[PDB]
């Protein structure tokens, strides 16, 4: 009685590969037969915490300024925030270098070109729905939730201050600011380019930078 | 070096804040801490 | 892609301390093409194995097959196509620490990659080469499936 | 095959004792389960040398060795 | 002297409204709505029943107090089907999944007498 | 045949259900190992000719031996290459492509150290006596 | 650990040593301090007045704040360092040992 | 720490140009292997070290180790490795002279 | 009786200001009594949770920001881990490494040192459980207890 | 273009068919 034989040295053990070779030879036979700019927002009101005049020390610097000084300073005004920023990011082979295309962040929304607009990502609010009017994707009846509900938003405000309400209503994220501790600032710039850049990878890849 | 400011300045500022009061009554806070142990012996 | 890893297992030793819980216990399987050992801890009472089972193991980093790379919360109604369709026991965890022979003259020959699945934990050591995807703090996919030979 | 595999497991389950059942399950697991065939081989064997007090058939010493 | 009396599990008062729904902040299409005078006899079949919804994403409840007649069933829901809607249709088919358990037993009892 | 037909991903996925039906045909590693290079997975490569070398030839079988050369090359190790094409050579010392690929990475170790200025004296010299 | 002597090594290693060490019944500091081949250093009454009257006021702090360390901390339980700082400075703040009474 | 434990630990011997390269990035070892002015800076901190080694064996005969303090800078050391994905496999940015000053 | 009363006991002595003492710098309120007990048993590696049953106790986080956590088993069924549900209470970013009581002394030197078998050797990353049974070794009223940490 | 020179190395898919089995028989 011998059991190993010229048929069954050749055969699995129990594994079937008819039906998913003819599968994948099927596929093959059909093949032989041959059958973008982002957007971001920010508050262009002068109570706000960010300002037109400072929002490059918060954004590029992750350095926090009070732009108490900033006017005090007599500082000058950029016509929009849109940065070619020097960021060195690691290839799947490890090695870091930067490089950089358009990315508008909202400072004086209606002055924008038609071009861009419908462009919004994530999205930095002040509080009031009457920062919105005008935009597009602002619903006919005053409604902003087109732009935060489909979008991540964003909203600075101090660690201290009872949050807005309609802020919290709104879908937006808190970045808490301390008063005196400036050096706590940078982890949470840090976590807003972290916020920004899941978005911009998930939702915005095909958009150019 | 992003993170080592930030060491620094979280070491400044959870020290100061273990700082000692002014007008804390700690004649009577070492009272209690010693005679409330007192009575589980 | 985003597969980190892959290989196929065989379990050498089921729990070899003896069994600390009901419904959880150790593997301790080996690699056979990339010479591997791991330690896993599996529901042992959904996903039945038994010693000497052979097992295909794929940590991903997602399981999306165009890898659009997840955000990680839970919700079931997707029409994506998703690698768990041909896989059996799927965890999800994060990795939170890598360890291997560093010395202060030159690195590591030999890496062992720790994932904790929301408690179960696991330990692929291997070799510096495969355990390259491994980064402390990332979320990770145990995608393995029992070989029906 | 495996329905008599089956069978004969039951038999020397119920009756260890019977040396047929054993070297006939032993001469199905030759197939599959090499440790089988030899467990049941030796078992046989045993029963053979203790019980029976018979010599190894030159068979069963055959099956083994292979 | 404060016991309060038994009728407060289930009489209405003054201005109680028997349902009242919140919008949720936290996250889209999703509502908390608070029922009053009522228990976990309404609250675990209604919270069950949402969830063989395969549109509702999460649905659970809750009683504030124990004391306070109050209780809280949350909705979520898929962007495409409102958590009101989910609401309405369990309870719309939980209606019907009673009256057919009534005429079932109806015809069981009287097919047991004399059967 | 699909591999050589150049579809690379349908074979994969042919030669991955035989490996996983049985771990004891050693063409199937080597079809395996052949692929990952297509796909420019060198470091999975590299270790299956290892591990398939290993475990199915008694003795050095140059072709293998060069296939791990190969993926090494392409892999740039290439001291690893000059050493297992070293290997190669000691078995069959009279074959020409084994020559000529250790002339090949010789050429190249040699024209890496002497195009980094960061290369001393002793390195630069013996390049130059690689070359 | 605290009753062995304690000496550093050449090396740094902390190496405590166990030494033969005489407790008694009854105490009489100053002349058992003065005896040949008794440790004037570390031989201590463990009773505070004796410390007053043989090695002054702020001998008797660092005493009285180790014995109430010790009875406080022999059930194992631990009390900040500052309460007992505090009793023990206001107990000799006035030069003498200022009775809780 | 031992004698030699001690440098093992705290040290940061700078002639070592292979392990520098592990640790510190490119633009930061040869800013270390041919600056005198930072190795005298480090080998001054070394000496401080060492200097506050014989203050504390003095503080804390008996090697007691344990001590209460305000801050806990191996905790708020490792919330910063978690807040900024730190990753201890790569080297850092972080260079010696910032720390010492 | 008054504002300037109410103010200064608010701003004093409300409770949650009283959660650490100045007596011995450890906490004296901690998870005590019988839910130590559910907590402990809940967090061992061994307890699994069907949707069902967890969209119902998340209904009683009041800090949970509304979004289930991916499931520690998504196949062959999703199920969550008791640990998954209690990183969602545990606040913010805490970092602290506990052992239960239970762990073995010779577990640290010998291997599974980072991977323990018997599921003791608490360890809390970026505010999540990783490792771990909870006890009053780690919710308890002692230093560097978790809730020591959260305070 | 000049092809940057490669290790000369053919890769050859193989299916060598296994040894045929004489196996020790059973009687």
């Amino acid at each position: 009685r011998v059991w190993r034989t010229r048929t069954t040295i050749l055969q699995s053990t129990g594994k079937n590969f008819s039906k998913n070779i003819f599968a994948i030879l099927q596929s093959v036979k059909a093949r032989e037969e041959g059958r973008r700019t982002p957007i971001i927002i920010i508050p262009a009101a002068t109570t706000s915490l960010i300002t037109m005049l400072n929002a490059k020390d918060l954004l590029q610097d992750l350095k926090f300024v009070p732009s108490d000084e900033k006017k005090k300073q007599g500082c000058q005004r950029e016509n929009e925030t849109l940065i070619q920023r020097r960021k060195d990011q690691m290839q799947p082979g490890g090695t870091a270098i930067s490089v950089t295309v358009p990315y508008r962040v909202v400072d004086q929304p209606l002055k924008l070109m038609p071009q861009d607009w419908d462009r919004v990502v994530a999205v930095f609010v002040q509080g009031p729905a009457w920062q919105f009017k005008g935009w597009p994707w602002l619903l006919p009846d005053g409604s902003p939730v087109d732009i935060f509900a489909k979008i991540k938003a964003f909203h600075l405000k101090y660690d201290e201050v009872r949050l807005d309400p309609n802020v919290q209503k709104w879908d937006v994220t808190v970045l808490e600011l301390s008063y005196h501790k400036r050096h706590l600032d940078r982890p949470v710039f840090l976590r807003f380019w972290e916020t920004l850049d899941r978005y911009m990878v998930k939702h915005k890849s095909h958009l150019r930078f | 070096g992003e993170a080592f400011d930030w060491l620094l300045g979280e070491i400044e500022s959870k020290f100061n804040q273990a700082i000692a009061h002014p007008g804390e009554m700690v004649g009577a806070l070492a009272a209690q801490s010693l005679g409330e142990p007192a009575t589980q012996m | 892609a985003g597969i980190l890893f892959e290989d196929i297992f065989d379990v050498k030793d089921i729990d070899p301390e003896g069994k600390k819980f009901d419904r959880v216990s150790r593997l301790h399987c080996e690699s056979e093409s990339f010479k591997m050992d791991l330690i896993l801890d599996v529901n042992i009472q959904i996903y039945p194995v038994d010693l000497g089972d052979k097992f295909r193991l794929v940590i991903a980093s997602t399981l999306y097959e165009d890898g659009t790379l997840d955000d990680g919360e839970y919700n079931p109604t997707d029409d994506r196509p998703s690698r768990a369709d041909q896989f059996e026991y799927v965890m999800y965890g994060k990795v939170y620490r890598i360890e291997g022979d560093e010395t202060s003259t030159e690195a590591a020959t030999r890496l062992s990659a720790y994932v904790s699945y929301g408690g179960l934990l696991m330990r692929l050591q291997g070799d510096a080469n495969n355990l390259h995807g491994f980064e402390v703090d990332s979320r990770v996919y145990l995608l393995m499936k029992k070989l029906a030979f | 095959r495996d329905i008599a595999k089956g069978h004969l497991k039951k038999v020397t389950e119920q009756y260890p004792d019977d040396v047929e059942a054993w070297i006939e399950l032993a001469q199905i697991l030759e197939q599959t389960d090499i440790q089988g065939a030899l467990s049941a081989y030796g078992t046989a064997t045993r029963i053979l040398q203790e019980k029976v007090q018979a010599d190894v058939p030159p068979e069963i010493l055959n099956n083994v060795g292979a | 002297m404060n016991a309060p009396p038994a009728f407060e599990s289930f009489l209405l008062f003054e201005g109680e409204k028997k349902i009242t729904i919140n919008k949720d902040t936290k996250v889209p299409n999703a509502c908390l709505f608070t029922i009053n005078k009522e228990d976990h006899t309404l609250g675990n079949i209604i919270k069950s029943q949402l969830l063989k919804d395969p549109q509702v994403l999460f649905a659970g409840y809750k009683v504030p107090h124990p004391l306070e007649h109050k209780i809280i069933i949350r909705v979520q829901t898929t962007p495409d089907y409102s958590p009101q809607e989910a609401f309405t249709n369990a309870i719309t088919d939980l209606i019907s999944e009673l009256s057919l358990l009534e005429e079932r037993f109806r015809v069981a009892i009287k097919d047991k007498q004399e059967g | 045949v699909l591999a050589h037909k150049g579809y690379f991903r349908e074979a994969r996925d042919v030669f991955a259900q035989v490996r996983e039906a049985t771990a004891d045909i050693s063409d199937v590693w080597l079809n395996l190992a052949h692929i990952y290079v297509e796909q420019k997975q060198y470091i999975s490569a590299v270790q299956m000719y290892e591990n398939c070398l290993r475990k199915f030839y008694k003795h050095q079988n140059t072709e293998v031996v060069l296939y791990l050369a190969r993926a090494l090359f392409k892999c740039g190790k290439l001291q690893e290459c000059k050493q297992t094409l070293l290997k190669a050579r000691h078995v069959a010392p009279s074959d020409t492509v084994l020559m000529f690929n250790v002339a090949l990475v010789l050429q190249r170790l040699a024209t890496s150290v002497l195009k980094d200025e960061k290369s001393n004296l002793k390195e630069v010299l013996n390049a130059v006596k690689e070359l | 650990d605290n009753k062995k002597k304690i000496i550093i090594t050449e090396d740094g290693e902390f190496k405590a040593l166990q030494e033969w060490i005489l407790e008694t019944d009854g105490v009489s500091l100053m002349r058992v301090l003065s005896e040949k081949d008794v440790d004037p250093v570390r031989t201590t009454s463990n009773d505070i007045v004796e410390i007053f009257t043989v090695l002054g006021i702020e001998a008797v702090r660092k005493a009285l704040e180790r014995e109430l360390y010790h009875v406080i901390s022999f059930d194992g339980s631990y009390v900040n360092y500052r309460h007992l700082a505090l009793l023990c400075d206001t107990m000799t703040c006035r030069g003498h040992l200022m009775a809780i009474t | 720490p031992s004698n030699k434990a001690f440098e093992k630990k705290f040290r940061f011997d700078y002639t070592n140009e292979r392990a520098l390269r592990r640790t510190l990035q490119e633009d930061l070892v040869k800013d270390v292997l041919s600056n005198a002015h930072i190795q005298n800076e480090l080998e001054r901190e070394f000496e401080r070290m060492r200097e506050d080694r014989e203050v504390l064996r003095v503080i804390f005969p008996t090697g007691d180790s344990k001590v209460v303090l305000p801050c806990n800078l191996l905790r708020m050391i490792w919330n910063a490795q978690k807040i900024f994905h730190i990753n201890p496999r790569l080297p850092s940015d972080l260079h010696p002279i910032k720390v010492v000053e | 009786q008054s504002l300037e009363t109410r103010a200064e006991i608010q701003e004093l002595a409300m409770v949650p200001r009283m959660i650490v003492t100045p007596q011995s710098n450890r906490p004296v309120m901690g998870i005590v009594q019988d839910t130590l007990t559910a907590v402990r048993k809940f967090t061992k590696r061994d307890v699994f949770l069907e949707r069902g049953e967890v969209m119902n106790l998340l209904m009683f986080l009041s800090t949970w920001d509304g979004k289930v956590p991916q499931p520690a088993i998504l196949k062959p069924r999703p199920l969550w881990t008791g640990k998954q549900i209690f990183s969602l209470i545990i606040p913010g970013h805490i970092n602290c490494i506990r052992t239960h009581s239970t762990h073995p002394d010779d577990e640290d030197s010998g291997p599974y040192k980072h991977i323990s078998p018997g599921d003791t050797k608490v360890v809390v990353e970026n505010g999540e459980l990783i490792m771990g049974i909870l006890c009053k070794k780690s919710l308890g009223t002692s230093a560097g207890s978790l809730v020591h940490i959260s305070y | 273009l000049p092809e940057r020179s490669g290790v000369v190395c053919r890769v050859k898919y193989c299916n060598s068919l296994p040894d045929i089995p004489f196996d020790p028989k059973f009687i």
